[PDB]
């Protein structure tokens, strides 16, 4: 198929889930090609392991693209005690690792 | 504890393209091998089996050979209903064991 | 009977 | 291991967005058991662009999905997004309506 | 046509035990041998156990040897699979298959039947 670069969206934590003492950051990557794709989270600039799940969809069959998330779960006093939340994302269709993230309480 | 070595773990073809997926046993099997297709979410299909007879119902695309140890199956000019994951089973030991092999992804390029 | 059946009873 | 009901919480979008462009929506399907949930949008009118993923088992034990949804950028305070979250093994209905958000 | 139907999956603790049963239709169960594969999530197919048309031979595999018993009842067409000790790594789909037998050539044979149920989940979890 065409290489085809990932649409990348970052979703903060739910104020719902946050009062419950979780906290689930979702990362997007929506309609790529080749399915290989590599995602890195990062809090504070610090980079992270064994935190974050990943699931990859089956080949579309109309555009027969992959799509990808990667949830990084944290408990609600350690996600308050941080303030960036980033997404680095590596794919063939990209020039550079795309970033996406927000700023906790701002 | 009949082996089957599966090869290529993933592949990427274009419709059209031609095909091939080997499977390796690690003993004499003789002409007793056969090739299924899965679809996701689906129970598995037999497309192949003594190596070289075509199921029931198979296009004639569907190939395959070998004898021994290692076997071929080759698929011709593609089409979007073939790109699945396909498995090698061995029959020879069928009383007491059968094995598979660990698969291949055959992803539409 | 069927030769299936057959082959069967002789490999168990 | 304590077949439970999902919790539907909203993956809300920005009311930044791309401006004049296309943007992203969905619902967070958490901390079910057994297997399997379907998901719907807008009682299946909505069915171009979504891709719900397939789960994942946590150390909890208990599954995890996502469904998201892809739309365009003027469409967010004023189309109605609800995703419908189906767990027939624990007999849940739930359906949870994505709202924009900004902080 | 010819079924193969599975029933009684679900969930089960670990430790614990739990039976499975599969019906067939469609043509003669006295004629063919019956077999039990399952498929971990993600995974590839894996044999587990298999019983002859009479009933009087069982074999299993390595793994689930002193844990899985096979029967069936040929005046039901049905086939059981009572598995016991179960382990959260016997989390899988597990099919009710009827499986090619070598020995079989000429390609649009009749007596080369193999067909699969659409297949139960186990999950083993606490």
């Amino acid at each position: 198929r065409t290489v085809a670069a990932p649409s990348v969206f970052i979703f903060p934590p739910s104020d719902e889930q946050l009062k419950s003492g979780t906290a689930s950051v979702v990362c997007l990557l929506n309609n790529f090609y080749p399915r290989e794709a590599k995602v890195q989270w990062k809090v504070d600039n610090a980079l992270q392991s064994g935190n974050s799940q990943e699931s990859v969809t089956e080949q579309d069959s109309k555009d027969s693209t992959y799509s990808l998330s990667s949830t990084l779960t944290l408990s609600k006093a350690d996600y308050e005690k941080h303030k960036v939340y980033a997404c680095e994302v590596t794919h063939q269709g990209l020039s550079s690792p795309v970033t996406k993230s927000f700023n906790r309480g701002e | 504890d009949i082996q089957m070595t599966q090869s290529p773990s993933s592949m990427s073809a274009s419709v059209g393209d031609r095909v091939t997926i080997t499977c390796r046993a690690s003993q004499d099997i003789s002409k007793w091998l056969a090739w299924y297709q899965q679809r996701p979410g689906k129970a598995p299909k037999l497309l192949i089996y003594a190596a070289s007879s075509l199921q029931s119902g198979v296009p004639s695309r569907f190939s395959g050979s070998g004898s021994g140890t290692d076997f071929t199956l080759t698929i011709s000019s593609l089409q979007p209903e073939d790109f699945a994951t396909y498995y090698c089973q061995q029959a020879s030991s069928f009383p007491w064991s059968i094995t598979f092999g660990q698969g291949t992804r055959l992803e539409i390029r | 009977p069927s030769k299936r059946s057959f082959i069967e009873d002789l490999l168990f | 291991a304590s077949t439970k009901g999902p919790s539907v919480f909203p993956l809300a979008p920005s009311s930044k967005s791309t401006s004049g462009g296309t943007a992203a929506l969905g619902c967070l399907v958490k901390d079910y058991f057994p297997e399997p949930v379907t998901v719907s949008w807008n009682s299946g009118a909505l069915t171009s662009g979504v891709h719900t993923f397939p789960a994942v088992l946590q150390s909890s034990g208990l599954y995890s999905l996502s469904s998201v949804v892809t739309v365009p950028s003027s469409s967010l305070g004023t189309q109605t997004y609800i995703c419908n979250v189906n767990h027939k093994p624990s007999n849940t209905k739930v359906d949870k309506k994505v709202e924009p958000k900004s902080c | 046509q010819v079924q193969l139907v599975e029933s009684g999956g679900g969930v089960v603790q670990p430790g614990r035990s739990l039976r499975l049963s599969c019906a067939a239709s469609g043509l003669t169960f006295s004629g063919y041998a019956m077999h039990w594969v399952r498929q971990a999530p993600g995974k590839g197919l894996e044999w587990v156990a298999v019983i002859s048309r009479d009933a009087r031979n069982k074999y299993y595999a390595d793994s689930v040897k002193g844990r899985f018993t096979i029967s069936r009842d040929n005046s039901k067409k049905t086939v059981y699979l009572e598995m016991n000790s179960l382990r959260v790594e016997d989390t899988a789909v597990y099919y009710c298959a009827i499986l090619i037998i070598p020995g079989i050539t000429e390609p649009g044979s009749p007596d080369a039947l193999d067909i699969w149920g659409q297949g139960t989940m186990v999950s083993v979890s606490s």
